[PDB]
RNA sequence: GACUUAAUGUCACGGUACCCAAUUUUCUGCCCC
RNA sequence: GGGGCAGAAAAUUGGGU
């Protein structure tokens, strides 16, 4: 009777763990104790272990699979091991005759839903044959009690997703008091093909999604259903894609005051396919100019929403006021991940200073060809164009690899990259898309951030530089746009010995050998803050990318909290090149450099430097004390044909900010 | 023109199953090992090894592109194009392997675009325009063909390869994300591969030969491409185990397994010619382990028989397999994250005129501390144990520093020097371009082994249970650690245009200069200071790879002949004279130098230090039950190992002492379980989810040459509470180091501090160090006896100033009346029994040894120890101490206990007397009893007074306070130094004029105490304080000529009024427990304890007085606070100035130790009928008349117990 | 010759078997028919 | 008319990646 009693105790503790009341931190310890108890049971009872102990083991292994979070972007190996162990331990249970109808039904249900979860995690381990076997087992057992166990409801909807008729359980699933709206919508659309009831449940489902964190089960499975609809060439996928976009935007609008987001490996495709939906709506033979313009504006809005936030894996996630919000957000997300299974002032996209044309960039991986949503206030007209970025990505990777070995000697690769930008984006030099003599603001996407868009070269024999005609300033996203002179220096001896010594243009509250305290101690907001130090890159957490100042330097996070006296000041971070702050590009680059932290604090604009340049050029830029795009043309930055290395230095300087 | 090309591997290359192109994708191991050597079977064993010609071709074309780039695409004067490494999937099929690697490119300089008429050497070595394409071997239409490379000699897989599990370690933490197995082969025996290269086009032979000479590594190893008694010993072990089971000694068959396993360190001559301990001369049993009758013969002789019958496998292999065998038999009877990891062409164009060079860093990686390069157990390393942890060795058993571990440590140090690196990702389609990766892709380094194939010393480890301060259930494991001082050759090749300052910083960090001392943490177990290698003998060379590449090809880059380079002259290898010094590198002093901060200090131990290494106690001669731990240091200067081994406190013991001190200071120790926690102890010392921020090192003994005898032989015993003699099996002798207050032991240890400690954490570590200095945590075993007590700490002057700054910061009025003895002046019995009763109190809620509770007290007590009668504490280390055996052989002459020539009292005796007194005082159970003795003696002790078993049933107040098995006591006594006084009791006629030949000391007979089953059991036995030494002094000549010389024992005696000073470091003691211990120490005037031999003769009467009581939560309490402690002790006693005689049991107790001479009562044992000194005529006092049932009734127990001073001759 | 390669593309030198645990707890070198 | 014990009981691996 030892097996039965300890199995009953294990069932008690598993039921207590399944209650959503307990925090996930203690849930791990209690379920580990349950695992220890059940394995201790299994040690002496390997000879045809009873059905109850095996069922408890399967439930416990499912729960150990759920409690372990995906540390990286990919599915964690521990979850796969837990799934494999659960199915392996339940194979012996299902291979033997339990003798109880209820126990056999429970075993079949848990095995089939475990196979479904393994298929969701990785189709290689369990293919559609496994799903068909799960259907056979469920039909044989008859575990279709929708009003008793939501476990049966989940297996029913998964089975119906396999393209097999489920009209036998249709009446039971019609009521489904324990189900959620998305399951009802899936059942209505798949079996009965009734779009009205499907959309009626869909609206409630997305309304509920509006108030749930991104780590919930509902988000991933609803985006999966939407992409299933898109692959089915249906017509209602666009509306729910846009509605899920809206729910995601509203949900994270308030949460994450530090410009943070939760990664779930399906957010990017959700935004991509909502973008595709609104794009198809825009080009759906619209007779009215107003509706097409509004659709393109919505295109720009969704492009900006993805850029306006962060993307941090919880491995990197795992004064003190900022840390409180960090801990609260992490706790809420990690709680909502497991709750799925257990029972200052905003800026409008249309208000822009007169004579400024903005170029919003969006790179959609699903479609495979990027977009450039432009907007000029001369005619107040929104228009967008499409372009290929894969070959441009090859050329950019070529330049990045050649630069990290031969920084100054890779000027030819920079010229090639600029020519590739001009060729792959011919609308930049087009009069209709971008009028000449108009100041341009860029909002580049993931890997377009590193591109010197201001240095684009037109596809001509004597292709004119894009910098000569337009004045360009960049921006990580549209959500970032909103006296004396101060200098800070932490460089090495032998460089920049002139500004520190001969300082007749200002630098009253200056600090040679500056520390993080010196940057934080700037009380009054100056007219120009100059920071002289080469910062280091954080290849994992962009929140901890630092400027190498004295006393350990100041990171991205410490700028957001300690530094307050910098509002409305044209900071010039012309000491560290822009590309030693963040990591390097691989397919996408969603990391934010230190200049973005300065912009978020309230700096009027950072005159950064894309690539490493000799000290003389940036020293001359600092000595240029009149209020970029005009200096580069006059200093010789348009001589790429004759002087490649001269083009390499001048182009590097870009102003990250919106005047 | 067929070209025969021969491979040669100079370090262990890697192996995988061949599988197939269409079948590789199903297997992760073979998909990861595409670049390894391939194994194909011929049963799943005894196959053939080979290297694919495609892999060799890829290496050759990579070398071709590197040679052309180094020459701006122009080899030997003929221009070479860029080739083409892009395949259009529309116009054909993709290659079997895709590059996803940066391709070195140059200018064109070609007369015409390459076609199949005048192709450049690069194109015809690539096979661009040959008649053979991506299709298979069909016809030999290849312009250049690379045939398969088969091994150059069945060939069983286990004979060639050896499975090893590799790793991928974090950087923020010291943990590993995942791991993966590998089949690293045997480069020494099976390390030569032969294949054929066929080249139809004769225009590009020179470039092909240069590329062959330029291929620097293949399959994970350096290459030089050159043109043209089980199943019977196990049965005998089973027989041995069965015979052990016949003797009911299966609990120690495991210990015999460890002794056999560690016999590998000893030579075969140990078992050939008897060097094992032979036991005592008259033991009649011999050794408890080696003189065991197994199958009718002693274990030593049959082990010699086995060694003679198993000479084939050799002493090391035979003893290893034997130990594993008995371990398996003992286990049989009792019951006993593998992560195996789009289409882009990235042309890299080196600038014209750049200068690229190759730098060789040849040196030696001397181990400053014993190292541990972990490896998986045997029977799990098979491709296709007894020791818990194994160290990595090759087929020749020599110690190995694997290329993977060295490369990983170098990468970690390089990332530290840069300060901004990546967590290396697996399966990425784009080369990582971070700073550390760029230099790591240019650094190649050689796997190297030490020329020292000797068995590794086993370093044992346990885990203490904080609740009881004893060993934990299933906490014992052993680790094989390499010797300290071993020198491994160090090879490091960097290829590039300039030597990075970060690699120079790593070398200087690793180098062992006059003050650098070496900082290359290699391998695992870094938290216990295992693997800090001090790289030395550094020599930096360089190749002019641009204008001197012909001789680089000719010498093959000196690959595999780095020993010749370290010994000393090849062309184009001028030494690198521009190696920046330590104080010239910004990254070094910025990131690497402040990474680890050394805290060196010298512990001064003023007591016998005993680390209790028991496995080596069995094998080493002398028959010591517990000897001190000693290291095994390899003398690199003179080769071999030092014959004299260094005594030390294990770095694990050091780390555990500091960790326990910190945990008890804060309170983290004692938690239910350490989950993913960020507590103070978890952060400082690491946990299961991170790495330690502090790494400790061995407490090596530096003051060892100033001792006449470094190890002092101390005998111990356990005395039965009832009979008063030693227990049935309790005599044991330890072998601690010689430690005295006048001449202490100096142990210079150190630990390293990471640059992340906050002020609170550094304050915590300094508080732990101060607690170590204050003596709260004695080193080694028997700490509650007086073993390894720390007398102070002397921090070195090289410690950082901030760290050093924080570090530098009675009479009792009770008088017992007494009776009888002064009312007559009559002879009494030398011993009496204290029937205290069976009312025993047990405390279920035991006091844990976790953080010091504020309610209770802890500290130290300084007590003076005055003697009222001569004290006998023999030093039984020397059986001939008085040099009197020559005149009278067989006489046991002893010397007074002394360490380094100063008279001391071992703390064991003081603790024994105090524990017995306290147990009698509090009605504690009989902690030590001769159970199952002739029903049985232990079967008639009622029920409560039995010795305490495990904590299930609770612990008696004496057992709670002084401790029992699996519960460390809360009071530690110390060795009592002399501190002045009248030293010796002169006899004027003794052999040394300062001794006293004692009478016949016979074992007690409980039959007299219990003459029949009617009497249940007498109480505890105590001896009165009679002045009976006077009769022995007077009858010195009458006892040296009448008693047997072989039975008489003589020893030096201390004179009257000798004082002794010792400490009592009570900890976590209750408010009343401290008072009761104070009363036990100093019962008051006219009451004194008995110590040492001759207690029935009146010898060794000791009076204890208290000097000063301390308490910390340093606060010397006053006399008022000393009172009201004993008061509540009395209050607790009654409910179970104080008036102790109120309680009858305490009244009789204090009557037993009442001194009736502080008039002169005479007390002695009776005699057998008309024996010597019969005195029959008047006060007969003889046995067989006093003991006769007719003459005297069975009321002897009535008069012998509960009557502390009843007369015998009149009644 | 096969037992094994595919050829205009093999960063696998592309990954430290790594992290946590105090050989310690208890015991007078003692003693009489 | 004689020396009696000279070691005893535990823990010898558990957790992770
Ligand atoms: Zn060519
Ligand atoms: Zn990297
Ligand atoms: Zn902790
Ligand atoms: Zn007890």
């Amino acid at each position: 009777t030892r097996e039965d009693i300890d199995r009953k105790e294990a069932e008690r503790l598993l039921d207590e763990a399944f209650n959503p009341r307990t925090k996930p931190v203690d849930r791990k310890k209690i379920i580990n104790s349950a695992l220890k108890i059940l394995i201790g049971l299994y040690k002496e009872k390997k000879d045809d272990l009873t059905s109850a102990s095996f069922i408890s083991i399967a439930r416990a292994y499912y729960l150990v699979s759920i409690t372990i979070l995906p540390k990286g972007t990919t599915i964690p190996e521990k979850k796969k091991e837990a799934l494999r162990k659960g199915i392996e331990f339940i194979d012996r249970a299902i291979n033997k005759f339990n003798g109880s109808i209820l126990d056999s039904q429970r075993a079949f249900r848990i095995k089939s839903v475990l196979s479904i979860e393994f298929n969701r995690i990785d189709r290689e381990k369990c293919d559609n044959i496994k799903l068909k076997n799960l259907l056979n087992e469920a039909v044989d057992k008859g575990c279709t009690d929708f009003d008793t166990y939501e476990w049966d409801i989940q297996i029913a909807i998964r089975l119906c997703e396999l393209g097999v008729d489920m009209e036998g359980h249709f009446d039971n699933l019609i009521k489904s008091n324990k189900a959620n709206d998305l399951q009802k919508a899936k059942a209505y659309y798949f079996i009965k093909k009734d779009d009205h009831k499907a959309k009626e449940h869909m609206d409630k489902c997305t309304a509920s999604l509006k108030y749930t964190p991104c780590s919930h089960r509902l988000w991933d499975e609803t985006v999966g259903f939407i992409e299933r609809l898109k692959g089915d060439s249906s017509t209602l996928w666009r509306d729910f894609a846009i509605k899920t976009y809206r729910s995601c935007r509203v949900q994270e609008k308030e949460t994450g005051t530090l410009r943070l987001r939760w990664y779930w490996s399906r957010h990017r495709v959700l935004y991509d396919m909502a973008f595709l939906a609104v794009k198809e709506q825009a080009d759906d033979e619209e007779p009215d100019v107003n509706v097409k313009q509004a659709k393109i504006k919505k295109l720009a809005e969704i492009s900006d929403s993805l850029k306006s936030r962060f993307s941090l894996r919880l491995s990197d996630m795992e004064d003190d006021e900022s840390n409180h919000e960090f801990k609260k957000f992490l706790d809420k997300c990690v709680t909502a991940y497991q709750d799925g299974y257990v029972i200052a002032k905003l800026l409008e996209l249309t208000q822009v200073p007169e004579g400024w044309v903005v170029v919003h960039f969006y790179l959609n991986k699903l479609e495979g060809m990027g977009n450039a949503i432009v907007f000029d206030k001369c005619a107040n007209s929104w228009q967008y164009k499409e372009f290929q970025y894969k070959e441009l990505f090859e050329v950019f990777l070529t330049w990045q690899a050649n630069y990290n070995l031969y920084k100054e000697n890779a000027a030819e690769h920079l010229v090639t990259l600029c020519k590739k930008i001009g060729e792959t984006m011919p609308f930049l030099f087009c009069d209709n898309f971008i009028p000449n003599g108009k100041d341009v603001l860029f909002v580049p996407h993931d890997f377009l951030h590193r591109l010197p868009l201001h240095g684009s070269i037109e596809n001509k024999t004597n292709g004119k530089l894009f910098l000569e005609n337009h004045s360009c300033c960049y921006l990580p996203a549209w959500s970032f746009a909103s006296d004396e002179y101060v200098l800070l220096k932490n460089f090495d001896q032998g460089h920049f010995e002139t500004l520190q010594n001969n300082q007749i243009w200002g630098t009253q509250s200056v600090k040679d050998g500056a520390s993080s305290d010196d940057l934080e101690n700037i009380r009054n907001n100056p007219r120009l803050l100059t920071i002289l130090c080469h910062g280091e890159a954080n290849m994992s957490n962009p929140f901890r990318s630092m400027l190498k100042l004295a006393n350990g330097g100041i990171t991205y996070l410490e700028i957001l909290n300690s530094v307050k006296g910098l509002k409305g000041s044209q900071v010039i971070l012309g000491a560290c090149e822009t590309d030693l702050v963040p990591p390097l590009s691989d397919v996408m680059d969603e990391h934010y450099s230190v200049a973005t932290a300065l912009l978020l604090i309230g700096a009027a604009g950072v005159v950064g430097t894309m690539w490493k340049v000799r000290s003389n050029k940036t020293k001359s830029l600092i000595e240029w004390k009149l209020e970029l795009n005009e200096w580069q043309k006059e200093t010789g930055g348009a001589a790429y044909k004759d002087h490649p290395p001269t083009f390499y230095r001048s182009i590097a300087f870009r102003s990250i900010g919106f005047p | 023109m067929n070209i025969t090309v021969e491979l040669t591997f100079f370090e262990p290359y890697r192996l995988v199953e061949w599988f197939d192109w269409d079948a590789r994708k199903k297997s992760h191991s073979a998909m990861r090992g595409q670049a390894f050597a391939q194994w194909t079977w011929k049963g799943r064993t005894a196959g053939k090894s080979f290297i694919t010609g495609t892999l060799v071709r890829s290496a050759v074309i990579k070398a071709v592109e590197e040679l052309l780039s180094l020459n701006n695409g122009k080899w030997e004067g003929v221009p070479c194009c860029n080739g083409s490494f892009q395949t259009d999937e529309s116009k054909g099929k993709k290659p079997s392997f895709l590059r996803k690697r940066h391709t070195l490119q140059w200018q064109a300089n070609n007369k015409n675009i390459c076609d199949k008429e005048e192709a450049c050497p690069f194109c015809i070595l690539l096979g661009r325009f040959d008649n053979a394409g991506k299709v298979h071997e069909r016809n030999k239409d290849y312009d250049i063909h690379f045939s398969n490379f088969d091994l150059d000699h069945d060939l069983r897989l286990v004979d060639i390869a050896s499975g090893r599990i590799l790793n991928r370690v974090d950087f923020d933490t010291g943990k590993a994300k995942d791991y993966f197995r590998t089949w690293e082969a045997d480069y020494e025996t099976y390390g030569t591969y032969t294949g054929r290269i066929t080249l139809r086009n004769e225009h590009a032979k020179k470039l092909l030969l240069a590329s062959l000479g330029f291929v620097d590594k293949l399959c994970g190893a350096l290459c030089r491409i050159e043109v043209i008694h089980n199943d019977e010993l196990r049965k005998q072990a089973e027989v041995i185990v069965e015979a052990f089971k016949q003797n009911d000694k299966l609990e120690k068959i495991r210990i015999l397994a460890d002794a056999i396993r560690t016999l590998r360190l000893h030579g075969e001559g140990v078992i050939e010619k008897d060097e094992l301990p032979d036991g005592k001369e008259e033991r009649d049993k011999g050794h408890h382990l080696w003189d065991i009758k197994v199958q009718g013969t002693a274990l030593r002789t049959k082990l010699k028989e086995l060694w003679q019958s198993n000479k084939d496998i050799g002493w090391r292999k035979f003893t290893e397999m034997l130990g594993s065998n008995l371990y398996l038999i003992y286990k049989k009877e009792t019951g006993g994250t593998e992560y195996y990891s789009s289409d882009l062409f990235i042309p890299v164009t080196p600038p014209e005129g750049i200068e690229t060079k190759e730098w060789i860093i040849v040196g030696r990686l001397k181990a400053a501390t014993p190292f541990y390069f972990g490896v998986q157990q045997p029977s799990d390393s098979i491709p296709g144990e007894h020791t818990s942890f194994n160290i990595l060795l090759d087929k020749e058993n020599r110690y190995r520093i694997p290329r993977s571990a060295l490369r990983g440590a170098l990468r970690r140090d390089l990332r530290t020097a840069f300060g901004s690196g990546c967590n290396v990702s697996l399966g990425g389609q784009i080369l990582c371009n971070c700073k550390v990766c760029i230099e790591m892709r240019r650094i190649t380094l050689k796997d190297s082994v030490s020329d020292f194939s000797e068995p590794p010393e086993i370093r044992y480890r346990i885990a203490k249970n904080p609740g009881t301060a004893t060993v934990e259930d299933g906490s014992l494991f052993d680790i094989e650690v390499g010797p300290e001082g071993l020198t491994f050759p160090f090879v490091l090749r960097y290829r590039g245009h300039k030597f990075p300052e970060q690699l120079s910083s790593v070398i200087r960090y690793w180098e062992e200069n006059d003050g650098k001392n070496g900082m290359a943490w290699l391998g695992g177990l870094d938290s216990t200071g295992k693997g800090r290698f001090a790289l030395k003998d550094i020599k930096i060379f360089e190749w002019d790879l641009n204008q001197k590449i012909n001789e680089y090809i000719k010498e093959r880059g000196m690959r595999g002949k780095e020993k010749e380079l370290l010994e000393m002259l090849p062309d184009g290898l001028i030494p690198y004279k521009f190696f920046e010094e330590r104080e010239c590198l910004f990254p070094y002093k910025e990131n690497l130098k402040p990474q680890w901060s050394e805290v060196q200090y010298t512990i001064e131990v003023g007591s016998p230090l005993l680390t209790a290494d028991t496995i080596s106690a069995l094998t080493e001669p002398g028959n010591r039950d517990a000897i001190a731990y000693k290291k095994r240091v390899y003398n690199d200067g003179n080769n071999a190992i030092e014959p004299e081994p260094r005594f030390a406190v294990k770095s694990e013991t050091h780390r555990g002492i500091f960790r326990t001190a910190v945990g008890r200071r804060t309170g983290d120790l004692g938690k239910e379980d350490h989950e993913d926690c960020t507590c103070d102890m978890c952060i400082i010392f690491g946990n299961e989810h991170e790495s330690s921020k502090i790494r400790f090192e061995d407490l090596e003994l530096i003051n060892g040459n100033e001792f006449e005898k470094l190890e002092k032989h101390i005998d111990h015993v356990a005395i039965d509470r009832f009979t008063g003699g030693a227990l049935d099996k309790a005599k044991f002798d330890t072998y601690p180091l010689a430690g005295s207050p006048k001449k202490p032991l100096k142990l210079k240890g150190r630990f390293w501090i990471k640059k992340g400690f906050s002020g609170d954490h550094k304050l915590l570590i300094t508080t732990a160090l101060s607690d170590i200095r204050d003596g709260l945590y004695p080193l080694g075993s028997k700490g509650g006896v007086g073993y390894g007590w720390v007398a102070g700490i002397s921090i070195d002057d090289n410690v950082p100033d901030d760290f050093k700054e924080m570090i530098n910061k009675i009479n009792n009025d009770y008088v017992h009346p007494g009776h009888q003895s002064p009312k007559q002046d009559n002879i009494y019995y030398p011993h009496y029994f204290l029937d205290s009763g069976s009312k025993v109190y047990r405390e279920k809620d035991i006091i844990t040894h976790e953080e010091f509770t504020e309610e209770l007290l802890s500290g130290k007590i300084n007590c003076k120890l005055e003697t009222l009668t001569p004290l006998i504490i023999p030093d039984t280390s020397d059986e001939n101490g008085l040099k009197l055996q020559g005149n009278k052989p067989g006489h046991k002459n002893y010397k007074f206990f002394n360490i380094n020539g100063e008279l001391m009292i071992p703390g064991s005796e003081l603790r024994g007397m105090l524990r017995t007194h306290f147990e009698a005082l509090t009605k504690s159970c009989f902690a030590i009893f001769g159970e199952d003795s002739t029903k049985t003696l232990g079967g008639k002790l009622d029920k409560a007074l039995h010795p305490c078993t495990g904590l299930s049933d609770g612990l008696c107040p004496g057992c709670h306070l002084f401790g029992t098995t699996d519960y460390k006591g809360r009071v530690k006594f110390g060795f009592a130094k002399y501190e002045n006084g009248p030293e010796w009791l002169i006899t004027r006629g003794n052999n040394p004029e300062r001794s006293l030949t004692l009478g016949v000391l016979e074992s007690p007979r409980p039959a007299f105490s219990i003459p029949d089953d009617e009497s249940e059991i007498p109480g505890r036995k105590f001896y009165l304080h009679h002045n009976g030494w006077r009769i022995i002094r007077q009858k010195q000549l009458e006892i040296r000529e009448t008693v047997q010389p072989e039975r008489n024992v003589t020893t030096e005696v201390m004179d009257k009024g000798n004082v002794f000073s010792f400490d009592v470091r009570f900890e976590n003691l209750r408010e009343w427990e401290l008072g009761l211990l104070l009363q036990s120490l100093d019962p008051g005037k006219n009451i004194a304890h008995k110590l040492g031999k001759g207690k029935p003769y009146g010898f060794g009467s000791v009076k204890i007085k208290i000097d000063s009581l301390h308490t910390f939560k340093i606060k010397r309490v006053p006399q008022s606070d000393i009172r009201e402690y004993i008061n509540k002790g009395y209050q607790k006693l009654i409910e179970w100035l104080p008036q102790w005689h109120v309680i009858p049991h305490i009244d009789k107790l204090y009557k037993l130790l009442w001194v009736p001479f502080l008039l002169e009562p005479d007390v002695r044992y009776p005699v057998l009928n008309e024996e010597s000194k019969g005195y029959i005529e008047g006060s007969d006092y003889t046995y067989k008349k006093l003991g006769d049932k007719d003459n005297l009734p069975y009321k002897t127990r009535v008069k012998g117990l509960t009557t502390p001073w009843s007369p015998w001759n009149p009644f």
